[PDB]
DNA sequence: CCCCCCGGCCCCCCCGGC
DNA sequence: TTTCGGGGGGGCCGGGGGG
């Protein structure tokens, strides 16, 4: 009960992080090292990749003797985490050659201790290397607005087209019942910078993606007020939500031209 | 439900203790010994209608648990849902949990288990096996072919015989004492004969006979009363019909049959059954006679079961008997 | 348009003779005394058993049961004390296990002062299963313990032409 | 009395592979597998009460030991075993991480697998294939034909034969010595004869006879165990004189309370299995028996119909 | 990290093929599939309209089918990996209902692979959708079988479907949409080297002469052969003729026969002799019926007149035995009606087996004189149902004018309607058109009713040739005139 | 409408009482006597017994001339009870030897009346006097906390183990995907006594119960903010929720320890 | 005031002997 | 093909609870 000891001062953060991508990937390998936690998971369709980084600063008393790998099913983890409380502190305990991990919910005001054990999964998924790439379009927009547009357009077509040109962003969805379009332009306000839609377009872009994948991606909006979308000519689109000391990234492969 | 006197006699005289079950002495003695020494196994009571299976199991439950046995046992019958889901949830929960009231073992009574589906019977196997340390099962049936071999493998079998003459006589005596009734020996013999080993028939017929008497406090139940209430032929009528068939010509036999039936409006099927009973005792020189009799009379009974022309059926009975008995000469 | 409703007597007067002269009481049943006497004694004994009427067509079984229910309860209480099911109704095993059982377990309808003063009003209701020989064997088996368990408030009457069809 | 004596079928249920009698070669194969591990997927089939569940449980226990509670998943007909269960619970168990000795695997015991639906069986295929490096599957059933061919392909077939009278006698003698039961040779012979190769039935009858009468002799055994009615039906059908067959029918079957439907069904089965009679005669007998069976199902179940059936059979045989 | 020792693995995994050449048997099918997947890109470039020498260029989906344990999944994965495609695999363990199919793999038919992009072949970024165990999905519409058939027509990426039974009704939607590739049971010769190598590696003695027997035990199931070797070698380290019979009998694969095989076996005279009946018992014959209780009686009734019997009793002609068999078949039909009634007397199924199949077969058992034919009763029943529906429609169109039932309409009215509707065209040409229409208007008959009426007649009054012989101008004018007027309606819906 | 007349100032109260145990038992015999109303029913599985008592003080008006038993189907009673509003008085009315029970919802302010009738049934179940027992351990805690613990542990397993030892209560649940264990210790707060967790142990206790039964039992948390639990090795576990003038009690049999 | 979880009908497909 | 009845599996609908 000493090899790995990672304490979140609030159990709500980890639960929210898991809920951010629990509807897209089932089995996930968490690699815990002295620098923090990193996870990479491929969806069943093999077109959506989820990457998660949690830094030590996000924790309270992070400690890792040697690198460890924990394979967990997100359904069981979510079921365990729903037994906690936001005020409660959540400590993850793992030992050498662990067949299970211990989740400890502690309450400071009271003397109530809740200890849970989660059986680890044997996962043999390969780890892919994502090298830094220079995209031709980068737009930062409010997460709520992006989710609203995605949900509105998903009601018409199974696919959504994103077109980026000079100070102009267009989301189109054409299906059988009808068609819908949404147009935005960059805007900044000193009084409310958090709503400032920012666009940097090195070159014009035009891509198409599946509605279900975007609906899964927008579930991370509860973690960050803003969302950053990076698009290249013929490369996967990157949807990033920033955390206190980590990130949640979704690499979505587009539909073939 | 104002009083027990308002119940039909078949229910008013339901045995309440093992001492009130007659005609099954071997089974009662064995099960009582099992209970006395705490060696009760899983039980299978197999037998024909109205022999005392349900009565015996209820009395055994009362003996084991007492007056409050109803809340201490799980009774399921053909009027209840007993699908595989019920086995998986209700029976399994009852078999795996302690008694609410006492610390004794648990009893599950699957009355009329021959009406249970094959899937439920198969699901019962591991429930019976796993929880045998604290739970026991009783299965009651009239038709053993509806029970899976696996279930029969796990149960100890007791066969309920058709009720013997002495048991029916004793129960009739008790009922007569209770009801303040008078019964003739000939009427009693006729009642036993028509009972066919089923106590329910005896009780129903006796209730009807009491209802028939003008003054049941003073009038005695004679065989005439029984034959009138049941609308059944007298032995003399059957003898006369058979004698006329076997001795007289066709005109006389037809006339005698019609007259005997019209006197009291007897049913042809009752006459056929009585004549078959009489003929079973007859010693026949030729097997062909018996073969013809059985085949033709079975065909006639099957035809009657679907209706048809009564007069033609009676003539067919006469002709079949005559043709069969013509084989006794050569 | 609309037509003024006819009186019961006038309606029955212009009915076919078989319906017009249907027996109205047990005394009008012609030649079934061996059973009608037993049934009549129940008006005083108040211990009616479960009944199985069987016989050939047009002998008076349905008329007999209707007249018995009339004599036992009265025109006011009959409907509340009788549940009739025949070959024109659905009588599957599910129906037997749910509807018949539910009616059998109910508390008997409360008689009025006039009903008590003018009719025997036995403390049980009656379920009539006319043309019972059309019911399947499994549905029949579903009735076995229902008949015995609720006999204190319910009595069954099965009517048939072919008694061999009854298990 | 509110106490129960533990049945001997449970008290003396074999706990090791060496205590199981019958099917010697398969038992030795299981012992060797348990020795060296590397247990493959297997399907064990056979008739009731011959030691299939016992064999599987003993193998699992001897293979796993202290890790039995964590490395065994048991499902039978009394548990939920739908396609959802296969896709979630069994899959999670197969994917689960468990440190085991160098030659051991997790075990899934699907008892009474013949009752499983075709959908669950289909879902089991790739689960068995993908996770075979850590999990192995043992099916136990009575009718292996119910197991779909793709599943049979992935498993090792073990067909259990019926127990001979010698093995049954050996086990009964062991239990008798352990219980100090007083018996006579005729009593044990009767118990074995009535058991018909079913060890569970034999032990249950022995215990019931001891409880109800103490001494295990012929008389007490036959009082507790009734002579199987199929033999009585065979004697009825093989009789030479119609009068003898009718007498057997009336006295040994009808007066004992056996239902007409049971009698006719048993007659059909016995006639089907009457290898001593020419097949064509058996077919005619079956035609007559089927006529009588249809009549009985119609509602006319009477002694007269059965007597007529016997008369027709005798007429055919003459 | 902990790895698994090769000694811990099943022999089937320890010796699974690693490349396409190690696959034993079915070389032609493997080459066909490989070439199809190799030229799929070119076929796409041509819009899947140009067929090559093999004719596989017009199929966007391949369908591999064969018996269990022959190398279907192995070959599919090997071909997918060899050409460098990214494999997206689905099986019976996954939910493939219509809803999941549309919400799942449907979006991957024209989508790039993130794995194929982060692992960089030019096809690496493209998918190969493998749907294994397609026969393991239940349902008619919600199952998604028709949905997969629809997917097979518009997929933008290669799609390979795998099943065991290609001829099941559920497979009907895949009639002519995929390139069908059949995998057959591999013979002993194609595998002998594999088993000998496994034997020498595993250190147990195996005699080659029994390999043919071993395969016969497994019915060509290589996976079952390997399992048998692994299980038997645990205690018996030498496999020879001294123990082959017992092993074969203990491990025999007992598969249910198909209707043609059931008919062939049941009508063989040998099994009805004393020795044959002692070897193949009456119980075995009843079980053979129960292999398919729905189709066996139909097969027997179809083929019981096409035999040369060898079981004829002295003085008995083939015709008399046929008559006895027909009588028994009629009795079996009565029993079948009893079974499927409201009483649901399924307990009568064994009796049916005797009356419908075993008894008549025993009466006419022998050698099949010609080919075994599939039952013609189902098609005739469907045709009769169609004709009765048409007759009912005609009757209720003409109900207002006629006085009869539908049977009377067919037997009596129809010939006169033929004389007053068809004959005039053959005598007056176009001049009769009006009259015919008049008659139709008098009976609320339509053009479709006219054709249906003409379709009923049999024997000498067949109309097909006569109708075809009518001049095309007369028929065109008839249609024009009927469409140029207003007509009444018998039934207002 | 004379023999039995009982008035509820708020129908919502009776609706909550019925909802507390309508998922446990289906068929209930309500015995009304001059001192109030009492019901006792055993579920179909015979594992759980529900016992309800309501005194006269719970009613604005109450008059029961003679004892009367009313057999009802709880689903039907709940259906009728959900008809009433939260601003209406609820009168239960029965006559001598009744065949039905009348429920009368009244709204004097709006002058609105709603009368419903429910046919009674012949239930041959005799009330079983639950003899008082000396329990090994007795504890009490807020209803919400116990309900949260039960709902959290029911996700993991179908069985929940309750163990009482010296100043400590442990709830454990071991399942296929993992295990859970919750520790609570006795504690008293003078600023919030309603949140106090109280324990009194004469002997240590260890019992196991079915999760579904506990999930059904916790539905009574809407009647009382606290719940009392009495446990003994040789007795069924007693879960009590206190009403203003009565109580609702659940007697749950533990699983066989084998 | 609006969204999500999860119990319950409802529909549709498939055996039915040993 | 298909005349009840049981069983299973998947789809919506809607109550309740939470935010
Ligand atoms: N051995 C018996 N002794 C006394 N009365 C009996 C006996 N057997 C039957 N009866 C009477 O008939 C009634 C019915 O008896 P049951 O025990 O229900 O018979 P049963 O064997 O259970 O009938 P089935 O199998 O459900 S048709 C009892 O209430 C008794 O009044
Ligand atoms: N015993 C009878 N006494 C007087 N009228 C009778 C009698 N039997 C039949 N009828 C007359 O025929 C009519 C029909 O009598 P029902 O009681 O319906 O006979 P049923 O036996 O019920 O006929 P089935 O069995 O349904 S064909 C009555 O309305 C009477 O008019
Ligand atoms: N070969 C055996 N040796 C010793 N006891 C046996 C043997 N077979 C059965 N028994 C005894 O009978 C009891 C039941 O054996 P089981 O293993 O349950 O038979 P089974 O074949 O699994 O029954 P089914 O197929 O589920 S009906 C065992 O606990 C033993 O006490
Ligand atoms: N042609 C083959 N050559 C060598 N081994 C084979 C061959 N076919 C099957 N096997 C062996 O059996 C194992 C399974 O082969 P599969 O490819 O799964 O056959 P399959 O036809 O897909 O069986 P199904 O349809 O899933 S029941 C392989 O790993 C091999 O060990
Ligand atoms: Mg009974
Ligand atoms: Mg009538
Ligand atoms: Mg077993
Ligand atoms: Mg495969």
């Amino acid at each position: 009960a000493s090899m790995l000891e990672a304490k979140f001062e609030e159990a709500s953060l980890f639960k929210r992080i898991i809920d951010g991508f629990k509807d897209c990937v089932q089995l996930v390998n968490f690699q815990c090292k002295e620098d923090g936690i990193i996870a990479q998971a491929v969806d069943d369709s093999r077109v959506l990749l989820v990457s998660l980084e949690i830094g030590v600063e996000a924790f309270q008393e992070y400690r890792c003797d040697h690198p460890v790998t924990l394979g967990m099913d997100l359904t069981s983890l979510s079921k365990i985490l729903r037994c906690g409380n936001n005020t409660d502190t959540l400590t993850l305990i793992a030992d050498n050659t662990p067949d299970s991990i211990i989740l400890l919910f502690e309450d400071t005001k009271k003397d109530r201790i809740a200890e849970y054990s989660l059986k680890l999964m044997d996962i043999d998924a390969d780890f892919l290397k994502i090298e830094e790439l220079q995209y031709d379009s980068t737009l930062s927009l409010p997460s709520s607005e992006f989710s609203k547009i995605v949900r509105d357009l998903s009601q018409l077509s199974d696919s959504i087209n994103i077109m980026i040109t000079k100070e102009t962003i267009k989301f189109v969805a054409d299906g059988d019942i009808g068609s819908g379009s949404v147009i935005i332009k960059p805007f900044v306000d000193m009084e409310h910078p958090e709503t400032s839609i920012k666009l940097e377009m090195d070159q014009p872009v035009d891509l198409t993606f599946g509605a279900k994948y975007l609906l899964d991606i927008i579930k991370g909006s509860s973690l960050s007020d803003r969302v950053g979308i990076r698009l290249s000519s013929e490369a996967p689109a990157l949807f990033q939500f920033d955390l206190k000391s980590g990130f949640l990234q979704f690499f979505l492969a587009p539909k073939f031209n | 439900k104002r009083s027990k006197e308002n119940l039909p006699w078949v229910e008013k005289y339901r045995p309440e203790t093992l001492d009130e079950v007659y005609g099954q002495n071997e089974v009662i003695t064995t099960v009582r010994k099992f209970v006395d020494e705490g060696k009760l196994p899983h039980l299978l009571f197999y037998g024909p209608p109205g022999t005392g299976k349900t009565s015996t199991i209820v009395a055994l439950a009362r003996e084991i648990y007492g007056k409050n046995y109803s809340n201490m046992v799980l009774e399921l019958n053909a009027s209840d849902d007993r699908g595989i889901d019920v086995v998986r949830n209700q029976i399994k929960d009852f078999a795996s949990t302690r008694q609410i009231f006492s610390k004794g073992f648990k009893l599950i009574i699957l009355d009329e288990a021959d009406a249970m589906t094959n899937a439920a019977q198969n699901a019962l196997r591991r429930v019976i096996e796993r929880y045998t340390k604290n739970t026991r099962f009783c299965v009651l049936a009239n038709y053993a072919h509806k029970l899976t071999p696996a279930l029969l493998s796990r149960c100890t079998r007791f066969r309920f015989q058709p009720l013997p003459q002495e048991a029916i006589e004793r129960r009739i005596a008790n009922v007569l004492v209770h009801e303040k009734l008078k019964l003739s020996p000939n009427a009693e013999k006729a009642l036993i004969e028509l009972s066919n080993g089923d106590m329910r028939r005896v009780l129903n017929v006796l209730q009807s006979c009491k209802a028939t008497l003008d003054n049941p406090d003073e009038d005695e139940i004679s065989d005439d009363v029984i034959y009138e209430c049941c609308g059944a032929p007298r032995p003399s009528d059957l003898k006369a019909v058979l004698k006329s068939i076997l001795e007289d010509d066709w005109g006389t036999a037809h006339y005698t049959l019609n007259k005997v039936r019209s006197a009291k409006g007897l049913a042809l099927i009752d006459l056929i059954e009585g004549i078959v009973k009489i003929l079973e005792d007859y010693e026949l020189q030729n097997e062909e006679t018996r073969v013809h009799l059985l085949t033709k009379l079975a065909d006639i009974e099957y035809s009657i079961s679907k209706g048809g022309n009564d007069q033609i059926q009676g003539s067919a009975v006469i002709g079949a008997i005559k043709a069969s008995f013509e084989n006794e000469t050569v | 348009r609309k037509i003024s409703k006819l009186a019961a007597e006038q309606s029955l007067a212009q009915q076919p003779w078989v319906e017009k002269y249907r027996p109205k009481n047990l005394d009008e049943v012609t030649a079934q005394d061996h059973a009608v006497t037993v049934l009549k004694k129940t008006l005083k004994s108040a211990n009616l058993p479960h009944m199985l009427f069987y016989g050939p067509p047009g002998t008076g079984k349905t008329s007999t049961i209707l007249a018995l229910t009339k004599e036992l309860y009265g025109p006011d209480l009959m409907k509340s004390r009788i549940l009739e099911l025949n070959a024109s109704d659905e009588r599957g095993i599910s129906i037997v296990r749910e509807k018949v059982k539910n009616f059998a377990r109910l508390t008997v309808s409360k008689p009025s002062k006039h009903d008590l003063e003018n009719y025997p009003c036995p403390p049980y209701k009656i379920i009539i299963l006319d043309e019972a020989d059309s019911m399947t064997a499994d549905a029949q088996s579903a009735l076995r313990r229902t008949m015995e368990t609720y006999s204190g408030v319910t009595r069954f009457c099965l009517i048939c032409n072919y008694v061999t069809r009854i298990i | 009395t509110l106490s129960l004596q533990l049945p001997w079928v449970e008290k003396y249920r074999p706990q090791v592979l060496s205590d199981i009698v019958g099917n010697k070669e398969t038992i030795d194969r299981l012992q060797q597998i348990a020795k060296d591990g590397n247990m493959p997927h297997m399907i064990i089939s056979g008739m009731p009460g011959i030691g299939k569940t016992t064999s599987v449980h003993c193998l699992a226990h001897e293979l796993l030991g202290r890790s039995y509670a964590d490395g065994v998943l048991e499902l039978n007909a009394s548990d939920d075993r739908g396609i959802d269960v296969v896709r979630n619970q069994i899959k999670h168990f197969a994917q689960k991480k468990l440190h085991l000795p160098p030659g051991k695997h997790k075990i899934v015991i699907l008892d009474e697998a013949d009752s499983m639906t075709a959908g669950a069986q289909q879902a089991l295929r790739r689960t068995m294939e993908l996770y075979s490096n850590s999990t192995r599957f043992a099916f136990a059933c009575n009718q292996s034909n119910k197991i779909i061919e793709p599943l049979q392909s992935r498993c090792a077939i073990l067909r259990y034969s019926k127990l001979s009278d010698e093995d049954v006698l050996k086990r009964l003698l062991q239990i008798i010595k352990l219980e100090d039961v007083k018996y006579t040779n005729d009593g044990l012979e009767a118990i074995i004869f009535t058991a018909e190769g079913d060890m569970r039935q034999a032990i249950n009858n022995l215990q019931s006879t001891v409880a109800g009468h103490g001494l295990v002799n012929a008389d007490n055994v036959f009082k507790i165990v009734d002579s199987p009615h199929p033999l009585i039906v065979k004697k009825m059908l093989l009789a030479s004189n119609l009068e003898d067959s009718i007498q057997i029918l009336r006295t040994d079957l009808w007066k004992k309370g056996y239902s007409s439907i049971d009698i006719v069904t048993t007659s059909f089965r016995v006639t089907k299995n009457l290898a001593q009679v020419k097949e064509s005669v058996r077919l005619e007998m079956i035609k007559e028996i089927g006529l009588t069976h249809m009549r009985i199902l119609e509602g006319v179940g009477t002694y007269l119909q059965l007597a007529s059936m016997l008369a027709k059979i005798h007429k055919l045989n003459n | 990290d902990n790895v698994v020792r090769e000694e811990d693995k099943l022999w089937t995994v320890k010796y699974a093929p690693t490349n396409l050449q190690q696959v034993c048997g079915n070389k032609g099918s493997v080459m066909k599939l490989k070439n199809w997947l190799a030229n799929w890109e070119n076929s796409k470039k041509n819009s899947f309209k140009h067929a090559g020498k093999d004719g596989s260029g017009v199929f966007r989906a391949a369908m591999l089918y064969g018996p269990p344990g022959i190398g279907k999944t192995t070959a599919a994965h090997l071909v997918a990996q060899e050409l460098g495609y990214d494999i997206l695999e689905q099986n019976a363990s996954d939910v493939r209902s219509k809803t999941l199919l549309n919400a799942g793999v449907k979006n991957a038919l024209d989508n790039m692979s993130v794995v194929g992009y982060f692992k960089h072949n030019l096809n690496g970024k493209h998918f190969v959708i493998i749907m294994d165990e397609v026969d393991g999905m239940s349902g008619g519409d919600r199952g998604g079988v028709g949905q997969l058939a629809q997917f097979c027509r518009k997929t933008s990426t290669p799609l390979i479907l795998i099943c065991n039974e290609r001829n099941l009704p559920k497979m009907r939607p895949f009639d002519r949409v995929c390139l069908d590739i059949q995998f057959r049971r591999p013979d002993a010769n194609s595998i002998k080297s594999r088993l000998m190598t496994i034997a020498i590696r595993e250190k147990f003695k195996l005699d080659p002469n029994v390999i043919d027997r071993l395969i016969q035990t497994t019915r060509g199931d290589i996976r079952q052969v390997i399992n048998l070797l692994s299980t038997i070698s645990t205690t018996t380290k030498t496999i020879n003729h001294e123990n082959i019979n017992e092993i074969s009998k203990a491990w025999e694969k007992n598969i249910a026969l198909k209707p043609f095989d059931i008919a062939h076996k049941m009508l063989d005279g040998q099994i009805y002799s004393d020795i044959g009946s002692r070897n193949f018992t009456l119980n075995d014959k009843i079980a053979l019926y129960f292999d398919d209780f729905d189709f066996t009686p139909l097969m027997i009734q179809e083929n019981y007149l096409s035999t040369r019997p060898s079981v004829l009793k002295p003085g008995q002609s083939h015709l008399e035995a046929v008559a006895e068999a027909a009588n028994c078949i009629s009795l079996g039909d009565i029993v079948e009606k009893k079974i499927r009634s409201s009483e649901q007397l399924w307990s009568l199924l064994p009796l049916h087996a005797v009356l419908s199949s075993v008894y008549p077969a025993s009466k006419v058992a022998g050698h099949m004189a010609g080919r075994i034919n599939f039952t013609a009763w189902l098609g005739q029943n469907s045709k009769s149902a169609k004709y009765y529906r048409l007759l009912q429609e005609i009757h209720y169109h003409t109900r207002l004018g006629t006085s009869t039932d539908k049977i009377g309409l067919r037997l009596d009215y129809l010939p006169t309607f033929r004389k007053r509707l068809l004959d005039p065209f053959l005598k007056q040409g176009a001049d009769a058109i009006s009259s015919v229409i008049e008659v139709m208007d008098d009976y609320y008959l339509t053009k479709e009713d006219w054709d249906s009426i003409m379709e009923f007649f049999v024997g000498p009054d067949v109309t097909t040739a006569i109708i075809k012989k009518i001049p095309a101008t007369v028929k065109s004018g008839f249609t024009r005139k009927y469409n140029s007027m207003t007509h009444p309606v018998a039934i207002y819906r």
